[PDB]
């Protein structure tokens, strides 16, 4: 259940790498993971209100998309 | 000749401006200026004095928060010295010039 | 205290692992505040006649309770967001958290 | 003159069942009503958003129930859930 | 030195004296008796007085199970390996369990009626035999374990004895941190002290200390305030249960035989779940049942609520009203100005200034009630800010809280949730219309009534092992 | 007819009932609204008023002041973490800040 | 027409000690004067805006209070 | 004891005049954490051999001395800053303040 660690470093340099970062301290990658966690927590909440809401039992992309832009992220390209 | 030290004096405004909840611009110069910004959009315009208020309160409001936030800037360069780069830094970060 | 364990002890103890006597029965209350005791230690205030508090004499509990407790029962107020199960369940959780002893 | 209408009267009742001797000044209550009319409009957005989602024409106590845990944070929105929930019970029973 | 019979002040004696022109007791050589309480180690010089807690500060349903090892082991049905608790050998309630009797030297219980001769009853508290609503309670609790053990047993038949008492228990005390901390405490606190003092559960500190303080035993003591000077009994339709319908509480104390041979503990739960309780005032504060004729029949001479509450502040050494106010960062009255504008009543302010002197003075206990009460609550700032505390480090410093990981499963823990006391009451008596959700608010029958089959049930499902 | 009884009394508040009902009604939310939506919102704006005016009174108390100022109402929200979150992108005029200064720039 | 100068520097000084400034460069307050001007701008362009909608010669207070609430900056007291 | 005072009590009583044990001598220690002991409440870490600390064994204090605190004395340092006198007066101070019997 330790799925965080999923996450791995190198999928984290990759990312530092696509936002232009050339240098990477060795404790980058405990904040990322937190920072991760708590943004899913909260768009994953909200996706799971919005499913619940429904009488629903499986969270669509829609629901994802509506707590996005609940949170002023909206993304194109995923539902409408 | 009682001189105090060159931050005792800035500590005190900072604790005396903090615990206040005036306004920290002169009125008729803010009137004047909101006045001449205004002049460019729309000619032989009248404005209430509650306009003007609220238009102060924001301005006032939004120059403090980006000064809080350009102090934590500089703190992070370890400097203590407000600097123009950490007020672009901000309002960067913030996404207002990004 | 055991390594692992999948229910609490009945006296409370290895509850908490790092000191394994908070909680438990039969131990000592804590005090938020330090005691005001008469003497400073045992002697509770109005044991020795004549001993003041903070400058002032000492009220009788039962003279207390006669001049501001005591009310005609036949004026009571009924709690009309309440019901008697608040008591008894408060009464309940009382009797679950606390008990003093004392000597037979 | 036209008649303005403001939550200045339940505002006032409320504080006098808080604090019965502590009083209010003008610009309070001018926050007080802008804070409520906010509240207000962001609830009743929130829920009309829920209706329009599922496709619903009527806002029910639902609607509102999920709104107020979409935007109300941390024990806030419990709480208020729970204030709700009693009075509209006690509405249905009355 | 027996202080139940001598007013002599020689230790551990500490009576209560008389003052002039007292309306019940005219002999001022009479006294109120009076035990002080024990402490932590007798004799020190050294070591400033302590008292001592005779049981698990946690909410852990320990006055159903004990506290001590010797004790838990007596109340358990040792015949079988089912699990089950002990039960009465001797008198059912219309079929059900009852708790078993028990053996004391001096037991009140037969005192009040001589002709009954029904001893007290065994518990895992030993105050469990007071008064009828209280032992009510410890019996439905007893039933409540008994019926899990039983729906445990049914479901996995490989579970021994041991495994199905730990894990009814453990069943039981997560039902009793539900009902306390999600139906009690926010009537208690109000809304307000609830989210100041008890902020959403996180994760388990074990740097919190979880023991019980001094100054709660006396502030928890708010309750008397509630009390109402009569027990109800009420039948099948919720109506007066005649005979005795109301009964005076000094008719009630230590009364075991009322439980025994007078229906039992329905109409008892029926009364508490449809009567309102007693409003707290700051001119009603406590009835004459409990200040004027507590435990009357036991005892040589009636015993004085509040007067004891002030007299065990005393002695436990607690400081005054200031101190508390104080301590919860509260601002502290100095005149009988300030003391009034504190309280909202300057006539009360008036009496405290005459009784005590200054504020300093003041006992926890009255500061305590004589404060307003908080909106939607049942005590004041300081008596809110105690019990908030207390309660906030009894749950964060509890290793088996039912919310911290690895006690329960997921699934268990949405169990769990589903639990009510109405559905409690439901399944482990006779009672077939029930109070509405907030049982501790809903007291007028039938408007916050339902059918005890609209209530939803503990799925036990999710206990099975494979 | 019988005697007329505010939907407000019936539910137990104070906030109106019927004035939110007509809010709803006339503002464009939904094509229906039902009864018990406007008991809901007035339960939660009677609350949350109620939380902010008994912070603000308490703010107003620790100053040694007899009215609530908007100085009082910035003081409550601000020092409460769930308010806050709130009232993020909120201002209180004549609220004044938080008094705050940072560690590094101390003697 | 020269009124950003009216901002003076003891009055941006004030309102960084406010912000718990304790040190201030001398290139700082023609930077925030820009600040000041562009923000002003923009909210005086969306209440004259708002006020042109309403068929007025007037810029009344609610309109400059919708303009901040368009632009997340929700103000209260004013309406 | 008396209620106008001049001059400190040699022994520290009725210095706080609500608590007057508070501060006085022969008396208790203050607690700002809960002792955490090996058995709960008397005995120390390392008594019993086999019994570890958090799930580690405890260390010997001899051991942990001879290997992080040794140092080769040639190669002290001098604080240029500092004086004997700094830790003197600290030492004097320390013997003002706490003095913890043991038994002869
Ligand atoms: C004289 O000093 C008094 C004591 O001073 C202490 O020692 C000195 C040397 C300093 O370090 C000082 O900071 C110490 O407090 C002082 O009275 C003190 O006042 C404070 C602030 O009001 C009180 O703290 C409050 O206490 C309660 C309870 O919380 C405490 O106790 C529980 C149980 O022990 C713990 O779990 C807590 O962590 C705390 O230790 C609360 O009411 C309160 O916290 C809540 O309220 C505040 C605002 O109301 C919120 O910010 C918090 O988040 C909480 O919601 C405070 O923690 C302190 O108890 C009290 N001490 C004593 C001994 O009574 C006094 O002011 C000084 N006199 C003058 C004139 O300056
Ligand atoms: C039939 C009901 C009750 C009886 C017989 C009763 C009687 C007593 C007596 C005689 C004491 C010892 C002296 C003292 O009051 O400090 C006591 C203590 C106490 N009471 Fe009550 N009271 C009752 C109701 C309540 C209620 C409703 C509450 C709380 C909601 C409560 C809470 C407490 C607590 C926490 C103690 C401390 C235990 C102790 O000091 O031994 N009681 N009770
Ligand atoms: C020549 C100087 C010193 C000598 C002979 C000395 C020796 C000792 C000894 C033998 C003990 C008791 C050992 C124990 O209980 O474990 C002790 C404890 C102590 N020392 Fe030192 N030490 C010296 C320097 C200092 C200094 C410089 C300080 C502080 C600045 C200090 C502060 C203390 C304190 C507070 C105690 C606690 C008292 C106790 O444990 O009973 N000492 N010292
Ligand atoms: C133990 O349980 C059995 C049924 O399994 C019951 O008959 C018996 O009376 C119980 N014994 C006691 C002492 O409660
Ligand atoms: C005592 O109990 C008996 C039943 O055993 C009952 O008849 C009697 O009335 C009781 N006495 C009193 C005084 O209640
Ligand atoms: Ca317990
Ligand atoms: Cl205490």
């Amino acid at each position: 259940r330790d799925n965080i660690q999923g996450i791995t470093k190198p999928a984290i340099r990759r990312l530092a790498r696509r936002g232009g970062v050339k240098r990477i301290s060795g404790l980058i990658y405990e904040e990322t993971r937190g920072v991760l966690k708590v943004f899913l927590e909260n768009v994953i909440r909200d996706a799971v209100t919005y499913t619940e809401h429904a009488k629903r039992k499986t969270v669509t992309a829609m629901d994802v998309v509506y707590a996005l832009k609940r949170q002023g992220r909206t993304l194109y390209g995923f539902g409408g | 000749p009682h001189r105090y030290r060159p931050g005792t004096v800035a500590l005190r405004e900072i604790r005396r401006y903090q615990k206040s909840t005036e306004l920290l611009i002169r009125k008729l110069p803010f009137q004047r200026l909101v006045r001449e910004i205004a002049q460019d959009f729309k000619t032989d315009l009248r404005f209430q004095s509650s306009a003007v208020m609220a238009l102060q309160e924001a301005s006032e409001a939004y120059l403090v928060a980006l000064f809080e936030d350009t102090n934590l800037c500089a703190i992070h360069a370890k400097r203590v010295t407000i600097m123009p780069k950490d007020i672009q830094l901000a309002r960067r970060i913030r996404g207002e010039r990004a | 205290c055991p390594e692992q364990d999948k229910y609490r002890t009945i006296t409370g103890m290895c509850n908490n692992r790092r000191s394994p006597t908070l909680g438990a029965s039969n131990r000592a209350f804590v005090r938020w505040l330090p005691a005001e005791y008469e003497d400073g230690f045992s002697l509770p205030y109005g044991w020795t006649p004549g001993v003041k508090r903070n400058g002032f004499p000492v009220a009788l509990a039962r003279a207390v309770s006669n001049e501001i407790v005591r009310f005609p029962t036949d004026q009571l107020t009924p709690d009309q967001e309440r019901s008697l199960m608040f008591m008894q369940w408060g009464q309940l959780l009382d009797h679950d958290l606390d008990f003093t002893p004392e000597p037979a | 003159k036209t008649r303005k209408e403001s939550y200045a009267i339940y505002v006032y009742k409320v504080l006098k069942q808080v604090h019965p001797d502590t009083g209010i000044s003008s610009k309070a209550m001018s926050i007080m009503n802008s804070f409520v009319n906010d509240v207000f409009e962001r609830i009743a957005g929130e829920a009309s958003r829920l209706a329009h989602y599922n496709k619903r024409s009527t806002i029910t106590s639902r609607e509102i129930q999920t709104a107020v845990r979409l935007l109300l944070p941390g024990e806030l929105a419990k709480h208020a859930v729970s204030e709700g929930t009693k009075a509209v019970t006690k509405y249905t029973s009355a | 030195v027996n202080c139940e019979t001598s007013c002599v002040q020689q230790p551990p004696c500490f009576p209560l004296k008389i003052p002039p022109n007292d309306p019940r007791i005219k002999n001022q050589a009479d006294c109120i008796p009076f035990f002080r309480s024990c402490p932590a180690c007798p004799g020190s010089n050294i070591t400033i007085r302590n008292q001592i807690n005779a049981l698990t500060s946690f909410v852990d349903a320990s006055m159903v199970y004990g506290s001590e090892e010797p004790l838990a082991r007596n109340l358990r049905n040792m015949s079988n390996q089912l699990g089950l608790l002990a039960v009465n050998q001797r008198f059912q309630d219309n079929g059900r369990a009852l708790l078993p009797f028990d053996n004391l030297h001096d037991d009140p219980c037969l005192l009040t009626n001589r002709s009954a001769r029904i001893p007290c009853f065994l518990a895992g508290d030993t105050r469990s035999s007071e008064m009828p609503e209280l032992t009510s309670m410890h019996t439905l609790l007893l039933r409540e374990h008994n019926r899990l053990a039983t729906e445990l047993k049914s479901l996995n038949p490989r579970w021994d004895g041991e495994r199905l008492y730990q894990e009814a228990r453990k069943i039981v005390g997560a039902m009793v941190q539900i009902i306390t901390y999600r139906d009690y405490l926010p009537l208690v606190l109000g809304p307000t002290a609830m989210r100041k003092y008890l902020p959403t559960y996180r994760s388990y500190n074990d740097s919190v200390d979880p023991r019980i303080a001094n100054v709660f035993t006396n502030a928890f003591r708010y309750g008397h305030t509630l009390i109402q000077p009569f027990m109800f009994r009420l039948d099948n339709r919720y109506q007066p249960m005649e005979p005795n319908p109301r009964v005076p509480l000094s008719r009630v104390f230590f009364a075991s035989w009322r439980v025994v041979l007078e229906g039992g503990i329905d109409p008892i739960l029926r009364g508490l779940m449809a009567t309102p309780a007693k409003l707290n005032r700051q001119n009603q504060i406590a009835v004459d049942e409990i200040r004027e004729r507590l435990f009357e029949q036991v005892m040589r001479i009636g015993l004085d609520l509040p007067a004891l509450n002030m007299q065990r502040s005393r002695d436990h050494g607690l400081p005054g009203y200031n101190a508390w106010r104080r301590f919860c960062g509260l601002p502290q009255p100095e005149t009988v100005g300030q003391l009034g504008t504190v309280l909202r009543n300057l006539k009360l302010a008036r009496k405290l200034m005459e009784q005590y002197g200054t504020p300093n003075n003041i006992d926890i206990w009255m500061g305590g009630v004589s404060e307003p009460l908080k909106r939607k609550g049942r005590v004041g700032p300081l008596l809110a800010c105690i019990i908030g505390t207390q309660f906030r480090k009894l749950r964060d410093g509890d290793r088996f809280w039912w919310e911290n990981e690895g006690v329960f499963s997921m699934q268990q823990r949405q169990a769990l949730a589903q639990i009510s006391l109405p559905r409690i009451i439901c399944d482990n008596t006779g009672i077939t219309t029930v109070s509405k959700n907030n049982i501790f608010m809903s007291n007028s029958y039938p408007r916050d009534f339902v059918n005890c089959s609209t209530l939803p049930a503990l799925n036990l499902a999710s206990w099975r092992e494979a | 007819r019988a005697k007329a009884k505010t939907r407000s009394s019936r539910a137990g508040l104070q906030f109106p009932v019927g004035r939110v009902h007509r809010l709803l009604r006339k503002g464009n939310y939904a094509e229906r609204v039902g009864a018990g939506a406007p008991v809901y919102l007035a339960a939660v704006l009677e609350y949350l008023t109620a939380e902010i005016l008994e912070l603000a009174g308490n703010a107003a108390r620790d100053n040694k002041k007899t009215r609530i100022i908007p100085r009082h109402l910035q003081l409550a929200v601000r020092n409460d973490e769930e308010l806050n979150k709130l009232l993020g992108r909120v201002t209180i005029a004549q609220g004044g800040v938080l008094p705050n200064i940072q560690s590094v720039l101390l003697p």
